[PDB]
């Protein structure tokens, strides 16, 4: 499981809910959308891209 | 003692450096968090930052940046590691913030003062899923003016027949590097597509980290800057080649691999590139 197409827009709290009820030591990070990132690759980390609605707007992806 | 990383020889850059070839003179940007100019195994020659609120490009807050430039530049010395081209002169470009994201005009910015200053090489190991006219332009500008421009091709795996690299990688003017490990496989987070150009060491990477320290990462961040050290190597050796000879030296000498949608031309061999 790498990956969560259906984290949608779905709310902040939501995204975090299925994420650590699925990965547990999940380093959360909330970034804006239209941002650039760096390209390290972290097996710990999911990045969360939101509107101004505090709603994912991108496919949750682990790394 | 002094190491060398696996990465660095399976591109055979030590062929190169024992006939007196290791980046003398070449200015390589670092596009990044900054890098640790105090780390003993680096020697930052000069920089700037575009991040309104950490105006040092001297102090990587982040770690990223220090360890993407001792990959192309760590000092042929007694300690730590060894960079691809250990004598380039390294530029700190700080367009990224100690959490290591950034704005897309930061970005433009870096790339902009890079062009002023005259650099031989840029690497950018960042990115995202969206492009933009301005940063289209930017980057295709500075490949107009001679610079070799490198960049991480993206950590999103495969999406079936979908292209998964992301910008700047993804624009025709940018060499996009993909990642392999140490068995010229590729790694399985490494993006794919028609844009994605060549291959790299991207797995458990040693190299410099803020604080006199060294470490292992992975990521097509990591695969970026073997190629941008390689291009300077082949200037050190070939200063009168342009861009175009340099990145078309590297396409057509590497070791091929699998399906180009996979593996672009094939993973690098910078001992062939400059025999050209
Ligand atoms: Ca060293
Ligand atoms: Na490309």
């Amino acid at each position: 499981k790498t990956e969560w197409p259906e984290l949608v827009g779905k709310s902040v709290e939501e995204a975090k809910k299925v994420i650590l009820q699925d990965k547990p030591a999940a380093q959360i990070i909330v970034l804006p959308v239209g941002t650039i990132v760096t390209r390290s690759y972290r097996i710990d980390r999911v990045r969360l891209f939101v509107d101004r609605l505090d709603n994912i707007a991108q496919v949750p992806r682990v790394g | 003692a002094q190491s060398v990383p696996y990465g660095v020889s399976q591109i055979k850059a030590p062929a190169l450096h024992s006939q007196g070839y290791t980046g003398s003179n070449v200015k390589v940007a670092v596009i990044d968090s900054g890098i640790d100019s105090s780390h003993p195994d680096l020697k930052v020659a000069g920089g700037a930052s575009m991040v309104p609120s950490e105006t040092n490009p001297f102090q990587d807050n982040n770690s990223h940046g220090t360890h993407v430039a001792g990959t192309v530049a760590a000092l042929n010395n007694s300690i730590g590691v060894l960079g691809v081209a250990p004598s380039a002169s390294l530029y700190a470009v700080k367009v990224l913030g100690a959490d290591g994201s950034g704005q897309y005009s930061w970005i433009i910015n870096g790339i902009e003062w890079a062009i002023a200053n005259n650099m031989d090489v840029i690497n950018m190991s960042l990115g995202g899923p969206s492009g933009s006219a301005a940063l289209k332009a930017a980057v295709d500008k500075a490949v107009a003016s001679g610079v070799v421009v490198v960049a991480a091709a993206g950590n999103e795996g495969t999406s079936g027949s979908s292209s998964t690299v992301g910008y700047p990688g993804k624009y025709p003017s940018v060499i996009a590097v993909g990642a392999v490990d140490s068995s010229n496989q590729r790694a399985s987070f490494s993006s794919v597509g028609p844009e994605l150009d060549v291959m790299a060491p991207g797995v458990s990477i040693q190299s410099t980290l803020p604080g006199n320290k060294y470490g292992a990462y992975n990521g097509t961040s990591m695969a970026s800057p073997h190629v941008a050290g390689a291009a300077a190597l082949i200037l050190s050796k070939h200063p009168n080649w342009t861009n175009t000879q340099v990145r078309s030296s590297l396409e057509n000498t590497t070791t091929k691999l699998g399906d180009s949608f996979y593996y672009g031309k094939g993973l690098i061999n910078v001992q062939a590139a400059a025999q050209h």
